[PDB]
RNA sequence: UGGCACCUCGAUGUCGGCUCGUCGCAUCCUGGGGCUGUAGUCGGUCCCAAGGGUUGGGCUGUUCGCCCAUUAAAGCGGCACG
RNA sequence: AUAAACGCUGAAAGCAUCUAAGCGUGAAGCCCCCCUCAAGAUGAGAUUUCCCAUUUCUUCGGAAAGUAAGAUCCCUGAAAG
């Protein structure tokens, strides 16, 4: 595992501690705690974290790599944070918010309501632009996916809710003549 | 001619506590059934009950290997047309560990009056405490 | 008889099969009936014979 | 969630404010008293026990007098338990009146149905009868008992037997009128049982 | 989706993967989605 | 549809209907989904799914079938052709 | 809580990947919610209340003979049969 061997440089202001297999990370933006399997081990010093691999067989290699990746994302999210962006395409498609509640008018007979969970926030720069922010990769990704699943893009006009980094496969409504 | 046969109530029966943490269901079941039958004593008599009493604690932490938690099934029939019911081993371990242990132990005891008598000497608890401190049970290692 | 001898020998850190093989190796010709009788009634002589078999192995 | 016990008096009709005409059942519910409260730390579950109708001292025995003497009341003909209630109400020895219900409430009515004796399949189970002519000799009989292969007949093959006298619950009945002075409750519709039968009136569970 | 015993690529962008113990083909063309 | 002749010839009642059903799923309707020669409407095909439901007549001993009028739909098979 | 399915995070395989560790949506179906039976559930459960420690024989075991609380025989019946 090239990933598993890489070093984690701890930024200033964030602290990492180990309670057995459990790991806790604190910093300016929040606190994370997570459990890993005991077969992998972690060293601790002032500003480097190294996860080591006792064995060279398959599952052990995969677990080494994923443990390093999870630690990296956890520390980065505590330190700088994470965000995702969403666009709305279509006539009458509108995004708004009332307090801590996102209201979407996406062509149904009723508006669609969203409330963010703890640690995650929703921001609306414009009526057709949504931003999900938080210090946890999984939760930000899950909430953005849940929002996008309300009205995914469609291939005949492009209407719907999509990421900026999406390429929609486009089709033609009438062909042959 | 001259061979020893034990009489009812003659051989003194003991109380044991066995911890079920991390042991496979079948391995523990085999040992416990052998203890209940009375096959660890030289006074074993096939038509007399000479075994001991067994308490099992932490039955919620019995082990299942492979995909037995989701793929092993227990069935019941009520004797009504179409009345078959199905239940997986893992969610019994979550909900009724005592039933799981009792079914496994019962399957490997003799099928007669004496076997039904021996089934009554087994007590199973899903937590770590039992109600039989007055019987002064003793720790037994598999 | 075999089941009773097995139970008696397991308390001496043996099996029935190992004990019987050892008693064969030592030239001892006591049959199952006498061994089980001795196990139930006179366990000290049973332990003596088990030590003899154990040394034979 | 409220509850009360009563006797079925009869069956009649009333005219509503609009001039409508609806059928009602009359329930008379005098002399209800709280007798006991069951709590989790003593019984395993929470309930309130209610006694309904006064009866003569000749018709009771020492255990009954002992049980009702804790609530300072005379022996009762009927006693039932109500669950899913609030035990912070219901003082021991208190009275329960038809005031607990108001016009427009929706209730559940529990009773024991009228008794029919030994009955056949087409009345007991709503079976279909055979031809009455065209040479037939098959009129009010149960039908085939089953196929040949099992060498036996299955369970739930419906046959004649005793018909009525079962516990029945009817849901979502409306209260039309409450008369406190007469201790009378008027319920739209009908309830199980014959006249003078015991009826439980409870708040609807759905 | 096409459910067949004979899952194999249909163009040069099809890719053969395994998920949950099943062999399958993913592609940009949705007509090429196959599961065994 | 056949082949064989293994139980039953000191008897294992044989078609259709009626009464009463129960089970399988290779699903007729209803529920969830992928692909479409999927713009919409109306459809096609495949995957999951057996919880419930699945019509009254004319002709013929008929099973089947044709026809009339409906229905969300008028499934196919096993049980000594139950 | 799941099926088919759609995803997030993510390595093995510095990328990519719905999968391997870990998460989320998701069916008239499963387990509940609703109605009825149910402790002979010989594993015979729980709560409240009532009566009490009598007299003869026995060699202990135990036996019998008057009762208490409570029920029945018998009789008038139906809302039951
Ligand atoms: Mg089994
Ligand atoms: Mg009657
Ligand atoms: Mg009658
Ligand atoms: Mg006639
Ligand atoms: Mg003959
Ligand atoms: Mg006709
Ligand atoms: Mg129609
Ligand atoms: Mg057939
Ligand atoms: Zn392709």
């Amino acid at each position: 595992s090239r990933i598993g061997k890489k070093t984690i440089v701890i930024p200033a202001g964030v602290t990492v501690t180990l309670n057995g297999s459990t790991a806790t990370v604190k910093g300016p933006k929040g606190e994370l705690v997570k459990e890993f399997n005991p077969e992998i081990t972690i060293n601790i010093e002032g500003n480097e974290i190294n996860v080591s691999r006792p064995t060279d067989n398959k599952n052990h290699r995969a677990l080494h790599g994923t443990t390093r990746a999870i630690l990296n994302n956890m520390v980065v999210g505590v330190s700088e944070g994470y965000e995702k962006k969403l666009e709305l395409i279509g006539v009458g498609y509108r995004a708004q918010k009332q307090g801590d509640k996102l209201v979407l008018n996406v062509g149904y007979s009723h508006p669609v309501e969203f409330v963010a969970p703890k640690g995650v926030e929703i921001e609306v720069p414009a009526n057709t632009q949504v931003i999900v922010k938080g210090y946890n990769k999984e939760h930000v990704g899950e909430l953005a996916a849940n929002i996008r699943a309300v009205r995914p893009p469609e291939p005949y006009k492009g209407k719907g809710i999509r990421y900026e980094g999406e390429h929609v496969r486009r089709k033609e409504g009438k062909t042959g003549k | 001619r001259t061979t020893y046969m034990a009489k009812p109530g003659e051989v003194e029966r003991k109380w044991y506590v066995i911890d079920a943490t991390g042991v496979s269901l079948g391995r523990l079941s085999s040992e416990v059934a052998s203890i209940l039958r009375g096959k660890n004593k030289p006074q074993f008599t096939p038509h007399i009950d000479t075994g001991d009493f067994v308490i099992i604690i932490n039955a919620g932490k019995i082990g299942l290997t492979g995909k037995k938690a989701t793929d092993k099934i227990y069935y019941r029939h009520s004797q009504y047309p179409g009345g078959l019911k199905s239940r997986t081993a893992g969610e019994m371990r979550t909900n009724n560990p005592e039933k799981l242990l009792e079914l496994s132990i019962k399957g490997m005891l003799p099928k007669n009056s004496l076997g039904r008598q021996l089934f009554k000497k087994l007590h199973v608890y899903g937590g770590s405490e039992h109600e039989h401190a007055a019987q002064k049970p003793e720790v037994y290692e598999l | 008889w075999i089941a009773r001898i097995n139970a008696a020998a397991r308390m001496q850190d043996l099996s029935y099969s190992k004990l019987m093989h050892g008693l064969k190796l030592a030239g001892i010709d006591i049959n199952r009936k006498m061994l089980a009788d001795l196990a139930v009634n006179d366990i000290a002589s049973f332990n003596t014979l088990a030590d003899s078999a154990k040394k034979a192995l | 969630t409220k509850g009360i016990l009563g006797r079925k008096v009869g069956m009649t009709q009333v005219f509503t404010e609009n001039g409508e005409l609806i059928p009602v059942t009359v329930i008379e519910a005098a002399q209800n008293v709280v007798l006991q409260k069951k709590t989790v730390e003593t019984d395993g579950y929470e309930a309130v026990q209610i006694g309904f109708e006064d009866k003569r001292a000749k018709l009771s025995n020492k255990p009954e007098q002992g049980h009702v003497a804790k609530a300072d009341t005379t022996p009762k003909r009927f006693i039932r338990e109500f669950r899913d209630v609030n035990l912070d109400e219901y003082e021991i020895g208190a009275e329960v009146k038809v005031d607990v219900f108001a016009e427009g409430d929706i209730i559940d009515a529990t009773g024991v149905s009228k008794g029919k004796g030994f009955q056949g399949v087409i009345k007991r189970h709503g079976q279909s009868r055979g031809p009455m002519a065209h040479g037939s000799r098959y009129h009010r009989r149960p039908g085939s008992m089953g196929p040949v292969a099992p060498n036996r007949v299955f369970k739930n093959k419906l046959l004649p037997g005793r018909m009525g006298g079962e516990q029945i619950t009817i849901q979502n009945l409306e209260i039309v009128k409450v008369d406190v002075e007469k201790n009378v409750l008027l319920v739209k519709g009908n309830v199980p049982g014959a006249k003078k039968a015991l009826v439980q009136i409870k708040t609807a569970t759905k | 989706m096409k459910v067949r015993p004979s899952v194999k690529p249909m163009c040069e962008k099809c890719k053969v993967i395994r998920r949950k113990g099943k062999v399958m083909v993913i592609c940009e063309n949705p007509k090429h989605k196959q599961k065994q």
